[PDB]
């Protein structure tokens, strides 16, 4: 498969919106396996992110933070290995996305079935729905001994229920294609 | 859940001998080229202390008399040479899954030479008698092994009811035990009789050690 | 040096709740997860959960979900564990312990433990009685500490200047009262010529008493 190298920018503000998006597009276009951390930060509402759509594996951690963009197209992401972790604890960190209102509306991690190491931190995403419905224990791998969670569900909009097609009312978004594969 | 089964549950080892404690896991505790097995020492009334981490790594500051070996489902803590300060309970613990589990513990008794108890009997205090009660106390101090029999005799007749016994844990310096036996009576019942005796029978002699007083 | 300082022993009524605290010093508190562990008397260690102090992520043993709640107070470098709806089966020693990533997530520094007693029995100070004894070269003296609740008491001899040769026995509970004894052995040349006094502190009843040992007839 096509591999790319990840970043280690964490929450630092980029030097320029243009050079930032250009760097991410050139890094991840066509990429399937990120050998490193997938950090997606400070992206504005009009950001074109189709270049992420082939990512299937992240070897480090995924950080989605300080974005106004309403969707992040990671529907093909199947595994986060967590060989590096955000704050040495979290394999998936979704932070401060927000503030039509800006801000991530759904995670839409339809293919995510395994986190091998590290936990899940979801904080201060005022338009984010459904993150409380996910059974994270079905995603943490059996040898993941940092399977800790903090899922902030405070939000500023009312969420429509998971699709009635979804078993156990667990979903990554409103669509019947967004049910959690359990 | 990974179940950890320690063997033996207790053992007695003499100074200078080798102690071997085994931890058998119900499934592998290995992943990513690591054995997620650790070992702790807990002295009575203290927190556990880390000895060995990741099956074989000696924790800094721990004497190299301690070592760990093994892999997959079978692990061993070795103490060689055993020293008096090793009297303690030892635990294995794994975290190859998020659910941490511990073994049931192995109690290590230090085998020293047998020692007879030093026996002392004490009458009820005038203060307690003034309050209406009457406790007779017998101390049986610094003996080994722990097994011991105490008998209370009142005017030559044995009394079993109303006796409370308490043992210390094995001493970390001299590897002995001590015990107290307390016979509690009412003042009026205490005043019914004259001779009070505690008789200590211990492996070190066929003859009991007898201490007595007359009210 | 790294230290984890836990709050003192707690007596709580059945059905109530208790907060156990664990103050960390000697390292960056928010850079390490904190484990919580239960040990019932004479039993093995049980994992309750662990918490990340920086962002508050938690992982609980399912067995303790909803009995225990872990929180942190970063300003005071303190991890707290709240136990709710307490029963007799919650009487135990509770430990905090630091998680070490590099050491395979081992528990490398432990607090001293907080003993929680769940009970309806009333706090009662001890009665302290002298145990007075000669022919021998060493003489054994003692103090009987009777009828107190809850644990613990602290027994010293000569205000702590007699520390060698002491045995303080574990307390035994009877009809909601504890009793224990303490013995001290000294050269017959130091008693009765010089005085020997036990001092018994019982913090839960805000008492501390002295009993001088005088020869029996
Ligand atoms: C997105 O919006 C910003 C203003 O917020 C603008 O400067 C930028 O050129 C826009 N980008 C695209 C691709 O339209």
């Amino acid at each position: 498969t096509q591999v790319c190298t990840g970043t280690d920018m964490k929450l630092r503000l980029p030097a320029s919106p243009e050079t930032h998006l250009d760097m991410l597009r050139h890094l991840y276009q066509g990429c399937q396996v990120v050998q490193g951390n997938l950090e997606l930060t400070y992206l504005p509402t009009n950001a074109s992110l189709s270049f992420l759509q082939d990512i299937q594996e992240v070897q480090g951690y995924v950080l989605i933070a300080h974005n106004q963009v309403r969707q992040v197209p990671l529907q093909r992401l199947r595994i986060v290995r967590g060989t590096q972790l955000f704050e040495d604890n979290y394999a998936l960190a979704v932070l401060d996305n927000g503030d039509s209102p800006g801000g991530l509306r759904e995670l839409q991690l339809r293919s995510l079935t395994e986190i091998l190491k590290g936990g899940v931190l979801i904080q201060r995403n005022p338009q984010l729905c459904y993150q409380d419905t996910i059974l994270w224990k079905d995603i943490f791998h059996k040898n993941n001994q940092l399977a800790l969670t903090l899922i902030d569900t405070n939000r500023s909009r009312a969420c429509h229920p998971c699709s009635p097609m979804c078993k156990g009312s667990r979903c990554w978004g409103e669509s019947s294609e967004d049910c959690q594969s359990l | 859940n990974i179940v950890l089964t320690q063997s033996p549950a207790s053992l007695a080892v003499s100074l200078g001998q080798r102690a071997t404690i085994s931890c058998r896991a119900s499934e592998s505790v290995d992943s990513y080229g690591n054995s997620f097995m650790h070992w702790y020492q807990q002295k009575p009334g203290q927190p556990p202390k880390l000895l060995i981490f990741l099956a074989s790594n000696l924790e800094s500051g721990v004497p190299p008399r301690f070592s760990g070996s093994g892999s997959r489902t079978d692990f061993t803590l070795t103490i060689d040479p055993v020293e008096a300060d090793d009297a303690a309970t030892y635990y294995c613990q794994q975290n190859n899954e998020d659910l941490r589990t511990f073994g049931g513990g192995t109690k290590l008794e230090i085998k020293r030479a047998d020692a007879a108890p030093t026996v002392s009997i004490f009458p009820p205090s005038s203060e307690q008698l003034t309050s209406g009660g009457a406790s007779v106390v017998c101390f049986l101090n610094n003996f080994y092994p722990k097994d011991i029999n105490v008998k209370w005799k009142i005017d030559g007749s044995e009394r079993q009811n109303g006796v409370l016994n308490s043992w210390t844990d094995q001493d970390s310096k001299d590897s002995t035990y001590s015990m107290s036996s307390t016979l509690t009576l009412t003042k009026d019942e205490y005043e019914r009789h004259n001779s009070y005796t505690c008789e200590a029978t211990h492996k070190t002699s066929t003859s009991p050690i007898v201490k007595s007083f007359n009210r | 040096e790294i230290q984890l300082q836990q709050s003192g022993p707690e007596l709580v009524k059945p059905g109530a709740s208790v907060k156990v605290s664990c103050k960390a010093s000697g390292y960056a508190f928010t850079s390490y997860n904190m484990y919580w562990v239960k040990q019932s008397h004479g039993k093995s260690l049980e994992w309750i959960g662990y918490i990340d102090p920086k962002h508050g992520g938690t992982s609980y043993n399912q067995k303790f979900k909803g009995k225990a709640t872990m929180t942190v107070d970063k300003s005071s470098n303190t991890a707290n564990m709240h136990l709710n709806s307490l029963t007799s089966e919650d009487s135990a020693v509770y430990y905090c312990a630091r998680m070490n990533y590099g050491s395979g997530y081992a528990m490398d520094y432990w607090g001293q433990g907080t003993s929680v007693t769940v009970s309806s029995a009333k706090t009662t100070p001890p009665s302290v009685y002298p145990l007075a004894p000669q022919t021998n070269s060493m003489v054994t003296l003692g103090c009987l500490v009777k009828g107190y609740f809850p644990e613990p008491v602290t027994v010293t001899w000569n205000s702590g200047s007699l520390s060698s040769g002491v045995h303080t026995f574990p307390a035994v509970l009877q009809s909601d009262l504890y009793t224990l004894s303490s013995s001290v052995t000294v050269p017959s040349s130091t008693w009765p010529s010089e005085t020997v006094t036990c001092n018994v502190a019982h913090p839960a009843s805000s008492t501390k008493v002295d009993k001088k040992i005088v020869p029996r007839d």
